[PDB]
RNA sequence: CCGGCCGGGAACUCAAAGGAGACUGCCAGUGAUAAACUGGAGGAAGGUGGGGAUGACGUCAAGUCAUCAUGGCCCUUACGACCAGGGCUACACACGUGCUACAAUGGCGCAUACAAAGAGAAGCGACCUCGCGAGAGCAAGCGGACCUCAUAAAGUGCGUCGUAGUCCGGAUUGGAGUCUGCAACUCGACUCCAUGAAGUCGGAAUCGCUAGUAAUCGUGGAUCAGAAUGCCACGGUGAAUAC
RNA sequence: AAGAACCUUACCUGGUCUUGACAUCCACGGAAGUUUUCAGAGAUGAGAAUGUGCCUUCGGGAACCGUGAGACAGGUGCUGC
């Protein structure tokens, strides 16, 4: 019970305790146990260290916590050092993908400030 | 409704007929899935922008026949929402009358 | 109303047992218009009800329902510069939907898991009279019989 | 109490701004507490008139006053309003 | 065999058209399967009524296209061409099939 | 400004419609405005011919043009020749075929166009108002019909300020819809502004 | 993210290009021409945009092919 | 022999006919239990034949389309109701009293312009 | 080949034309023997059946000179005309109308039952192939009670989740894609993978609704190359209450 | 506003034009139209080929395209008090 550096969930089922991992949603995680053949519904508690083995292997080529963290992080350090239009929205706060910003634009900002 | 606007479209009825639907081939037939995806398909982007900008279809506002109303216009009737109504209550749409329901 | 004096139209009893006092309880539960849903509910919180309490199915829905219906009610009512809290009977009609009125309401909190057996725990505690639906019976009578002071019946 | 001050060929000033709520904040508290504001201010060629919707616990009340030159108006709008505020106040207390 | 096909906007006035046209089917010619009644389409218009706001100021039309079929049996010739010629009370509009 | 226009409203009932012809959606577009270019063309010669309201009925790829007027000796003038002198330049709007005809009118003084241009005529002339919304409806009663309204509106004599006039005579119930009830509107082009009239006159129930 | 069959140059600005890398580094290419991606051709020139009122001079370095043109040319100015 | 009555309810008409036989019934070539046996208002097509009796008389096969679950439901109850025109109003007056032979012509209003869903104004509020 | 599939049938559903019907018409009682009222019978419908259309004289010198028409004034090598690019999408904030929610009357997976109304020719676009998918290829049919959009969904059967910010929530952002169009950077929609925010039923205050209504569920249309949580329509389920 | 990426669009920076984008009248040429090159952000500007009927009064009668003169055209400019 131990996936790619923490993933300790007891008593969860087998496609819903792999998320997770900051790496995988529920579509991937039933795409990763179907490379390596074990029934989904499945509790992880009843998994032997005989079984956890190849799911080991089975998540290091999809990346995960490790890198991925810093993957999309390589992203929005190049756009903010280049100075594009989505950089400045990443250097200021503000929305990217050019939603409204009159009115709401609150889970960008956070709180209110006054 | 501002008459060179109501003249400036219909400068682009007439564009628009003549280049295109008669040069739609540059986009739909060429620019496709083809046995044809070398330099030949290239040209097929690269050529539209040498065109006059005001031959597409899809610059024509659609304005009313007898105002120019660019907005709150009608497909059936060809005029605006405004000039159908002054037409149908003096009985000049045939069939047109007050729905009930 | 101002006129009026409304026609009263009839409800369709209940296709389990016959009775229509129960089919105005699963009408009441019935949230955005789902009867199914609302009639599987509680359906299955009566027969939970029957081997929690050892009697017939039925009755004994209406002796949790004798022990939550009250007898009389509250108002306010304005009268000079203030208003105060007149105390009126009820007529039966009345009665009973307002006594099933606050199972439902009780049984929405009081949360346990599962909406049949959230039902059913507490229609057997209005029976024992513990729950919180008796409860509710108990202090509006305890407001009405404290403005006993306003009437001008005597019953 | 939010004010919403609004102006129809009329732009506001920042003296002006201050100017209505040092006055709106007279018909605060001495007559009545209220939840909503909102003022309007128009010219129509010779009226300066202003207008005021305020919003209290029990219902709306709406006052307009044309004036001189946009100060009298609003002095002429308040004394409109709270004369309303006594009238909706002591049709509240019934003592 | 002749799908004759007849839309109008009256109601009053296809009735009257198309009865002129089953007399003439079987004063010469036999053979007719009615004036079978069809859906009448019934295109709505929602139309804004002032010049401004007030977008619940409206005004509803409609128009009542009534259809109406024949559908003759076997084609005789002195009919065929009795179709023809005889197309009167303008604002209804014919479509012959075979 | 808030009732409905009392001919469109009893358009199955009572009143026929001014275009008798059929079209679907895909021609249903250039009929119309053809229709209104020999609309507005018709008006604007044919206006010193008293003429009422123009019926267009389009019987396969045809057009007959039927013009209801007051005075049919002037719009044919001598020997019919300005029917066909229009026949030319109608076909030169709309589609080819084009026969023009006349359906007179014997009472000028019942018909709602032919009073409201009357009135429209003498407003623009420098008359007094007063003057022409009575004459016009006296002129009614006495030939037959059982009620007339007319409104006059605008500045109505050069005042700055404007004002509405009516001097309904007899009996106009719009709210009824088995009444034949004619119905129409003009515009005086004066030297103060646009002065409308709108003229209601009431026929019959049936 | 759109444009799945190749990229999109104005021809007022490509023959603009093939005329200016041969011929020696030239003058800041004043293009209005936002809609137009940025090819390997134009790696190290300097290109004026038109961002509404002015011409802004970017210089195209080695990894902004993967842009348009006018991403770095902003438009509104706020504070 | 075969007997007719028509019955229909909220946008949906049923085509019922009754003969003497056992007690079966079949919907649309489907029984009850496979149609809606204990869905939605389950007895509502039993409901006026327990005012009479109905244990093993008559067998019918009915056909009913358009509408949902319970308004094709509501218009059997009023169809086989339209059936019983052989057993004439000795059965027909005590009938009445419960009901089940009136249309209950409630259809569903039109939406008005202004409003939401026929009824529902957009919530002109002070807060 | 049990598919209205095929002969056939014209009864039935339905289609849309023409008629019938509901009028306090009948009975009983009250009332000034009047108008009328309450109740009952018959009846599919009973007291203008249900809904729409219909807006009295006027009111606000309300709205519109930016639909149009128009009096006067003003511009007329510019307040006119053309073109590219930008803006109308800016954001410390304030407010109005909506949508999705905060879950177990549910979420998810599989199986599966029943609608109405409407649109379609530079249009609707089957079936068959390809792609995880949005879609792509090939391409019939259809100016349409025929063909296409077009699986209605909630519901129901089974299984799972165990009351946790959770298998609730679908925001935000990253990557990769599709379609439209000359062109989706500013500034489109959609799909795929990943990320999983606030939110645990809501202060003072406030809103709509009297029955097929409220509340929920899906569908369709106009505008339109593309682009609705709006608007206009359509049906499914379906209340509580009125002293 | 029954639907702002361009268009719409009336606003802004910049490139331009003038009896004009749209209408009638006068005078003078050219059938209109079709294909293509260069410059330019495009508008525009410089071209290169092609093209010719309807009535004979025939410098035409029309259709359409260029140049000049004004009468003017144009305005989503202001006042809905």
């Amino acid at each position: 019970a131990r996936i790619a550096g923490i993933n300790i969930p007891d008593h969860k089922h087998a496609v819903i305790a792999l998320t997770s991992i900051y790496g995988v949603g529920k579509t991937r995680s039933k795409a990763i146990l179907a490379a390596a053949g074990i029934a989904e519904d499945v509790k992880i508690s009843e998994l032997s260290e005989g079984q956890i083995d190849t799911l080991r292997d089975e998540v290091a080529k999809f990346v995960v916590e490790g890198d991925l963290r810093r993957e999309i992080s390589m992203s929005i350090k190049r756009l903010m050092d280049l100075g594009c239009y989505r950089g400045l929205r990443h250097r200021r706060g503000l929305p990217v993908r050019g939603q409204r910003t009159k009115t709401n634009a609150r889970t960008r900002k956070g709180p209110r400030k006054p | 409704a501002k008459q060179s606007m109501k003249a400036r479209e219909v400068k682009r009825v007439a564009l628009a007929d003549k280049y295109f639907a008669k040069r739609a081939e540059l986009k739909a037939i060429i620019s496709d899935v083809n046995a044809a995806s070398d330099e030949d398909r290239w040209n097929a982007v690269l050529k539209l922008q040498t065109l006059p900008r005001d031959s597409s279809p899809s610059r024509q506002r659609n304005r009313c026949r007898q105002t120019g109303r660019p907005h709150g216009f009608l497909r059936k009737f060809g005029l605006s929402r405004i000039k159908v109504r002054e037409a149908a209550m003096r009985g000049e749409i045939p069939g047109l009358k007050k729905a009930s329901w | 109303p101002r006129r009026r004096v409304i026609g009263q139209r009839k409800i369709l009893p209940d296709p389990k047992f016959g009775s229509e006092l129960l089919a105005k309880f699963v009408n009441i539960l019935m949230v955005d218009g789902k009867k199914s849903t609302a009639e599987s509910i509680v359906y299955s919180a009566l027969e939970t009800l029957a081997q929690r309490s050892g009697k017939s199915e039925l009755e004994a829905f209406e002796v949790a329902l004798e022990n939550v219906r009250p007898t009389v009610e509250v108002k306010s009512r304005r009268v000079g510069g203030s208003t105060y809290q007149v105390p009126v009977e009820v007529r039966p009609v009345r009665r009973n939907a307002l006594a099933m009125r606050w199972i439902v309401e009780a049984a929405r909190k009081r949360g346990d898991k599962s909406m049949a057996l959230r039902l059913a725990n507490e229609l057997s505690d209005a029976a024992e009279n513990k729950g919180t639906a008796v409860k509710k019976r108990e202090d509006v009578h305890r407001m009405a019989e404290a403005n006993k002071a306003f009437a001008h019946y005597r019953w | 109490m939010q004010l919403n001050i609004t102006g129809n060929n009329v732009e506001i000033t920042e003296a002006l701004r201050e100017f209505v709520t040092a006055k709106f904040a007279k018909l605060e508290q001495y007559f009545d507490r209220i939840n909503q504001v909102y003022v309007v201010l128009k010219v129509e060629k010779v009226t300066h008139t202003s207008d005021a919707t305020l919003h209290v616990d029990g219902g709306e009340l709406h006052a307009s006053a044309e004036g001189q030159d946009m100060y009298a108006a609003i002095d002429g709008l308040i004394d409109k309003l709270a004369r309303q505020l006594t009238k909706h106040k002591d049709k509240l207390k019934q003592h | 065999r002749i799908r004759i096909r007849l839309k109008a906007f009256d109601h009053r006035l296809i009735d009257q058209a198309t009865a002129e046209i089953v007399e003439t089917a079987k004063r010469t010619g036999a053979q007719v399967r009615g004036p079978i009644p069809l859906p009448t389409r019934k295109e709505r218009f929602t139309v804004l009524i002032s010049p401004h706001v007030n977008k619940d100021a409206r005004d509803q039309y409609e128009i009542r296209t009534h259809l109406r079929l024949v559908d003759i049996v076997e084609p005789t010739e002195k009919t065929v061409d009795a179709l023809m010629r005889l197309d009167l009370a303008a604002g209804v509009d014919v479509q012959i099939s075979l | 400004g808030q009732k409905v226009h009392p001919n469109g409203i009893r358009l199955g009932i009572v009143k026929p419609w001014n275009s008798t012809w059929f079209a679907n959606t895909k021609e249903f577009a250039d009929n119309l405005d053809s229709d209104f270019k020999v609309r507005q063309y018709l008006t604007k010669e044919l206006a010193k011919a008293s003429v009422s309201r123009i019926v267009i009925e389009r019987p396969a790829k045809s057009i007959r043009v039927t013009i209801h007027t007051a005075r049919p000796g002037i719009v044919i003038g001598k020997k019919g020749e300005d029917v066909e002198k229009l026949r030319k330049v109608v076909a030169d709007i709309a589609g080819v075929p084009a026969q023009i005809n006349i359906a007179e009118v014997r009472k000028p003084e019942l018909d709602a166009k032919l009073v409201a241009d009357s009135i429209t005529s003498q407003l623009e002339r420098r008359v007094m108002f007063r003057r022409a919304m009575k004459r016009a409806v006296q002129n009614a009663m006495r030939l037959g019909a059982k009620g007339i309204k007319v409104e006059v509106s605008g500045r109505l004599g050069g005042a700055e300020i404007a004002r509405t006039e009516w001097y309904r005579e007899g009996r106009v119930p719009l709210h009824t819809l088995r009444a034949d009830i004619d119905y129409n509107t003009s515009e005086a082009h004066t030297t103060y502004g646009v002065i409308g009239v709108k003229v209601w006159i009431f026929k019959g129930e049936i | 993210r759109s444009l799945k069959k190749g990229p999109f140059i104005d021809l007022h600005l490509l023959k603009k290009v093939e005329k200016a890398v041969e011929s020696g580094d030239k003058k800041p290419l004043r293009t209005w021409s936002r809609r137009s991606t940025i090819f390997p051709n134009m790696i190290g020139l300097t290109i004026a945009v038109h961002n509404g009122r002015q011409h802004v001079p970017v210089f195209v370095t080695d990894e902004m092919v993967g842009h348009k043109l006018g991403e770095f040319a902003p438009t509104r100015t706020y504070r | 022999n075969q007997y007719y009555g028509t019955g229909r309810r909220k946008s949906s008409a049923a085509r019922v006919f009754i003969k003497p036989g056992n007690g079966k019934i079949v919907i649309n070539q489907r029984s009850l239990e496979q149609y809606f046996g204990r869905e939605t208002a389950r007895m509502v097509v039993r409901q006026p034949l327990e005012l009479v009796d109905m244990v093993e008389k008559l067998d019918l096969y009915i056909t009913v389309k358009g509408g949902g679950i319970s308004g094709q439901a509501g218009a059997i109850r009023h169809g086989i109701t339209r059936a019983l025109m052989e057993y004439d109003e000795s059965l027909r007056s005590e009938l009445r009293k419960a009901g089940f032979v009136t249309r209950d012509a409630r259809q569903v209003e039109r939406k008005k312009v202004g409003l939401r869903k026929a009824r529902r104004r957009p919530q002109f509020s002070k807060r």
